[PDB]
Order: structure tokens, then C-alpha cells, then sequence
């Protein structure tokens, strides 16, 4: 039987707290769920939409909406990378290229240590700091590989 | 508290206001928004009428910043005309390529947004508000919601504001990863707790939005204007720039300009003085092929000297310039925008469902030159047939810009074949 810890039962419960109706935190939710986990665990749906009393297949359709929610793959560290238009002009394959050398990895892929994977996402809104790509929460400007490679050793 | 890292994007102002302090790179907290007199226009506020400050916004002639320009005071008479409770909602989704002249607001000078929203609620009557922000601006989630509580402490929000006896609570609430979330129909759904798919307009939101009620809705920039109108007056106000699209604008600029960052100027700028006065002019030097509009329009060199303004021979839009030099491929450039679409649109309607999806997947043939004589056909049908049976916007631009760049570029698509 599938039970959140504790100090994310207590989380998740102040969030469908915060709005005046409950349903409003099923993102808020979400995104808690994955921050602890590292992804959407499956099991985890459930008891979500028992605390939102709302059906379980109108959750797992929000999930499956949304793209920042990832039922796949965990991942300690996701570090999206933009692909759109400006970052693409501005060197978004070198960066690319850098992660590769860095990391070992391509976009959708996994470090078989499970700590870092590549996301690649529409314009994150830093364009004349393309190109632009976040660490979880942490947003930068790719400078150089050397750069790269700094800012990446401070995850750990 | 500690916040995430947020790259520090350059910004630059002629009229010192709304990047009076968003020009530093730094989050301003109350106190430094108190000691610039901060919240003096929210106190003047509620010594008024909500119709007079209505009518107030309405003569300022502020129109929408979120990029349909629809008059902003005109807009609330609307939702006022009808029973309430009303809402209130700040939409803070900026996801459109080339766009980030709100988060530079939300992150640095917070409270300048807030005080606008508490004047917009008060305005319309609403005593629940909500900004919805999004998911890829987490930075800005937290900074927001300890902008609240220190707006709370300081008696600005909560019951009875200030002796009024004027009610409202800000939620802030937070995207996924949707760009269709910036529409306005689909933003109210997700607030709701669900997926974002449009609504059927009419009816607008200000007759029916969130549970059914009047709201409004107003993007971030717009209603950082609303502590100005109420501060200087109307008058003014009006007196900023040209008389018929008159206050500040913001102008996020990138691309192959020496000086990107965001631009607070006056809508009677052209736009070669926004590329080449201000922004430094190109990258080595190097001659403008194009600039994108966001991902709405493509402009030639041939078409700098328009004003940034929501004329019909202005630039319109949010005023976002993205910068082409004359090395960019034009066809590498339309592909990245047929990407957006194809990964953005939400699928409720089958000519933008299909055609979204089509339109990149061949145009990524053309692009690799792996293009069969049907497929090159089908493309061209395809960019000219999203639109059809379309209830959102999105199908009514997706192959807007694309159609542009296969007129003003004729010769560059033709290599391609
Ligand atoms: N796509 C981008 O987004 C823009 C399109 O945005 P949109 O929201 O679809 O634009 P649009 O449908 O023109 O509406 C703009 C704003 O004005 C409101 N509005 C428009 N007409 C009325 C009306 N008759 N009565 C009351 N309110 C009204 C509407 O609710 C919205 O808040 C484009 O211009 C691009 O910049
Ligand atoms: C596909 C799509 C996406 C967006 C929009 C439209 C469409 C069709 N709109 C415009 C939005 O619907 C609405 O017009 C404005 O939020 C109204 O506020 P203003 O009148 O501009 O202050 C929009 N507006 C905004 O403020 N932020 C955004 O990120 C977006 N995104
Ligand atoms: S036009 Fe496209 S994005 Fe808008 S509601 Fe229809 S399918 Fe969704
Ligand atoms: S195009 Fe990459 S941040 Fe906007
Ligand atoms: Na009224
Ligand atoms: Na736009
Ligand atoms: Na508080
Ligand atoms: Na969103
Ligand atoms: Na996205």
C-alpha cells in the first residue's frame, strides 16, 4: 500500500490548503511530488487524488498534460535545455555538445548514477541569455565548456 | 531568503519607471519599494471609487500588454457591468519565444506588480485574486509569495486594507510546462485544477471565467502600469510618448544585437532605433536579414522603420525583437517556430491538432532535404489550413509567421528546393 512520508503528506496537505478549493493544488501537488521523488512515481497518483477528491483519471490526464511532470525516468538533477529559436541561434548544440563531453549523455537520456538527465524544453523566457539552460530550479547562461563543467560540480 | 539562480538579463530605460528599480539585477524588497514611495498610489486608490479608478485607466488609454492590445479600462467596465463575486487574475505564464520582459518585473520589483494587482482587484471589486506563473519561473514563485507576506505584514493585503473595508487575498499559483496555459480560457481551467484547453470566446472571461464569474485578466506588464495612472493621474500619464498609444513599454530584444536585454521606452520608438540606438546594433556589424516578432511575425530589413506601437502599420504584438543577421538561414530559423507550435498546440481541434504536427514534420523534410514533391505541396496546404474550425489563437498564428518568411524570403525557400 502506497503512503507519502510524512513530511510530504504535510507538504502536499498545505498547498490543498492554500486555495479555496482543493482541486486548485493538484499542480502545486504535483510538482512537490516530483521535487521528492525525482519523477511522478505511478502508485503516487492515487492517494494525490483521494487528498484533491477528484477521480484518479482526471489526475493521471493532468499529468499526462503537463510536460514538467515525468512518470519515466528519475533523475536527481534535471537539467532542461532550451531548443527554441533563440537558443538555437545562439549555440543551443554547443552546449549540447558540452553536456555530451561532460556527462555522457544526449537529451532524453539518463547518467546510469541516476543524478543528472537531460530535458530538452521550449523557450524558458532568458533569451538574450541564450544559450539558456536550467539545474532543477537554477537557470544560467552556457558560457564554454569549462564554465559548464564548473556550475555542474556544485550538484552533487 | 535564498532564491534559485537567475541569469541577470540586461535592461535599460529611458522613462524610469516600471525598471526604475527592475533596471539592478536584484530583488527589491519592501522596504526599498516604501522608501521610492511605493504603495502611496494603493492608499490614494482606495480614497477613491473603484469607478473613478476605472475611469482613470480607461482615460490613461493603457492597452493590453499580453499582445492582443485590447483597452485595458474598457476591458473592466465590461466585467463590471455584470454581478459578481469577481476575480482577478495576473497572468504571468510568458512563454512565447523571444519573451521575458515580465519575469524581469516579477523578480526584481515585485511589489510594483502586487500594488497594481491590489488596485486592479480594488477597481473591479474583486476580493480574491491570483497570479498564475509559469513552472519555469520558480525563482519568481518564491519571490512572489514573500512579496505577499511582506505586503501582508505591512497591512496591504488581508481584510479591512488599510480602514477601506476592502477584502483581498493574492494566491499564487504555479504552471506545468503548457504554453496554451497564457491563454486566457486556458488558464482559467488550469486554475480550476485542470488541463489547458480553451474555452469557446464568446463569452469572454469578464462575463464568464473562473467558476463561472466575471474575471479579469491582465498580463503582468499591464498591470505594473496601474500604480503609475493612479500615482501621476491620467493626464499625465498620457503625457508619456505619443498621445494615441501613449506610457512606457517594455521591449525584450535578442538575438544577434550587441546589447540584448529588455528596453523601457516609449511606443513612438521605430524599430531600428530599438536595434541599432539602443541595443548597440548588430553583432559584427553584420547587415538585419530579419527580426521575429515572438513567434507571431517576421519583419524584413525592408520594414525597420515602423513605430513599436499596436497601430495597424506598427510592430504590435508584446514588442518582442528578435534579431536575424544575414547569415541566419531563413528555412533553420521557420523550422524552430513550427517546433513551438507543433509542441504547444493542445490538440482540441483537428486543422491546428494535425496541421501543427504537419507543418513541422515536413518542413524538418524540407529542411534535411529528404522532401518529396508531395510533401513540399503538402506543406504550403498544410501552413495555410491550421487555422479552420480553431476556438484559441494559437491555430489562428500557428502558420503566421512561416507564411511571412515564404513571401518576404522566396529565394531562400526556393534553394531548399
Ligand atoms: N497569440 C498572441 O496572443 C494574442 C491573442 O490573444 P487573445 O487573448 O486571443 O486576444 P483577444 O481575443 O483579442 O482578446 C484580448 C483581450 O481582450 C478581451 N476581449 C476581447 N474582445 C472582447 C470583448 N468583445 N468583450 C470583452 N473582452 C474582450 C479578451 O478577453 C482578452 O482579455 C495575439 O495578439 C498574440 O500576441
Ligand atoms: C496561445 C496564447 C498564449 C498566450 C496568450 C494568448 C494566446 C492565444 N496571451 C493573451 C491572453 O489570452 C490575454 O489576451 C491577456 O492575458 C489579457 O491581458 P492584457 O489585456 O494583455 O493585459 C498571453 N497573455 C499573457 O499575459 N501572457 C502569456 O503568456 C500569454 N500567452
Ligand atoms: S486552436 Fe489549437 S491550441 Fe487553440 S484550442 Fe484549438 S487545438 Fe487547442
Ligand atoms: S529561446 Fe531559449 S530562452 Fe527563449
Ligand atoms: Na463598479
Ligand atoms: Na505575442
Ligand atoms: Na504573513
Ligand atoms: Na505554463
Ligand atoms: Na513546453
Amino acid at each position: 500500500e502506497f503512503e507519502f512520508p510524512e513530511e510530504l503528506k504535510t507538504k502536499l496537505q498545505e498547498h490543498i490548503n492554500y486555495f479555496p478549493k482543493k482541486r486548485q493544488a493538484i499542480l502545486l501537488c504535483l510538482h512537490e511530488i516530483q521535487n521528492y521523488y525525482g519523477y511522478i512515481p505511478p502508485e503516487s497518483l492515487k492517494p494525490l487524488a483521494d487528498m484533491l477528491e477528484l477521480p484518479l483519471n482526471h489526475v493521471e490526464g493532468v499529468v499526462a498534460f503537463y510536460d514538467m511532470f515525468d512518470r519515466e525516468d528519475k533523475a536527481k538533477y534535471r537539467i532542461r535545455v532550451c531548443v527554441s529559436i533563440v537558443c538555437h541561434l545562439m549555440g543551443t548544440n554547443k552546449l549540447l555538445k558540452a553536456l555530451e563531453n561532460i556527462l555522457g549523455i544526449k537529451p532524453g537520456e539518463v547518467t546510469p548514477d541516476g543524478k543528472f538527465k537531460i530535458v530538452p524544453v521550449q523557450c524558458l523566457g532568458a533569451c538574450s541569455e541564450a544559450p539558456v539552460f536550467m539545474v532543477n530550479d537554477d537557470e544560467y547562461k552556457f558560457e564554454s565548456e569549462v564554465q559548464l563543467n564548473e556550475i555542474l560540480s556544485r550538484y552533487t | 531568503r535564498s532564491y534559485p539562480a537567475i541569469p541577470r538579463i540586461y535592461a535599460e530605460t529611458t522613462l524610469n519607471m516600471l525598471l526604475k528599480r527592475a533596471k539592478k539585477p536584484r530583488v527589491h524588497s519592501i522596504d526599498e519599494y516604501l522608501k521610492d514611495g511605493g504603495y502611496q498610489a494603493l492608499e490614494k486608490a482606495l480614497n477613491m471609487s473603484p469607478e473613478e479608478i476605472i475611469d482613470w485607466v480607461d482615460k490613461s488609454t493603457l492597452r493590453g500588454r499580453g499582445g492582443a492590445g485590447f483597452p485595458t479600462g474598457k476591458k473592466w467596465k465590461f466585467a463590471v457591468q455584470n454581478p459578481g463575486p469577481r476575480y482577478f487574475i495576473c497572468n504571468a505564464d510568458e512563454s512565447e519565444p523571444g519573451t521575458f520582459k515580465d519575469r524581469i518585473i516579477i523578480e526584481r520589483d515585485p511589489h510594483l506588480l502586487i500594488e497594481g494587482i491590489i488596485i486592479s482587484s480594488y477597481a473591479i471589486g474583486a476580493n480574491e485574486a491570483y497570479i498564475y506563473i509559469r513552472g519555469e519561473y520558480p525563482a519568481g514563485y518564491y519571490i512572489l509569495r514573500d512579496a505577499i507576506e511582506e505586503a501582508k505584514k505591512k497591512g496591504f493585503l488581508g481584510k479591512n486594507i488599510l480602514g477601506s473595508g476592502f477584502d483581498l487575498e493574492i494566491y499564487v499559483a504555479r504552471g506545468a510546462g503548457a504554453y496554451i496555459c497564457g491563454e486566457e480560457t486556458a488558464l482559467i481551467e488550469s486554475l480550476e485544477g485542470k488541463r489547458g484547453h480553451p474555452r469557446l470566446k464568446p463569452p469572454y472571461p469578464v462575463q464568464k471565467g473562473l467558476w463561472g464569474k466575471p474575471t479579469v485578466v491582465n498580463n503582468v506588464e499591464t498591470i505594473a502600469n496601474v500604480p503609475f495612472i493612479i500615482s501621476m493621474g491620467w493626464e499625465e500619464y498620457r503625457y508619456i510618448g505619443p498621445s494615441d498609444y501613449a506610457g512606457p513599454k517594455l521591449f525584450p530584444v535578442s538575438g544577434k544585437v550587441k546589447k540584448p536585454g529588455v528596453y523601457e521606452l516609449p511606443m513612438n520608438t521605430t524599430l531600428r532605433e530599438v536595434i541599432f540606438k539602443y541595443a548597440g546594433g548588430t553583432l559584427g556589424n553584420k547587415k538585419v536579414k530579419a527580426v521575429f516578432s515572438g513567434a507571431l511575425d517576421c519583419f524584413s530589413s525592408e520594414e525597420l522603420d515602423i513605430p513599436m506601437d499596436y497601430s495597424p502599420l506598427g510592430f504590435g504584438g508584446t514588442g518582442t525583437v528578435i534579431v536575424l543577421t544575414e547569415e541566419d538561414d531563413i528555412v533553420e530559423a521557420a523550422l524552430k517556430i513550427a517546433e513551438f507550435y507543433e509542441h504547444e498546440t493542445c490538440g482540441q481541434c483537428t486543422p491546428c491538432r494535425v496541421g501543427c504536427y504537419e507543418q513541422a514534420n515536413l518542413l524538418e523534410k524540407i529542411y534535411k532535404g529528404e522532401a518529396t514533391e508531395q510533401d513540399w505541396e503538402g506543406f504550403d496546404f498544410v501552413n495555410r489550413n491550421i487555422q479552420p474550425t480553431s476556438i484559441c489563437g494559437l491555430g489562428a498564428v500557428a502558420g503566421r509567421l512561416i507564411r511571412q518568411t515564404l513571401e518576404k524570403f522566396p529565394e531562400e525557400w526556393e534553394k531548399y528546393r
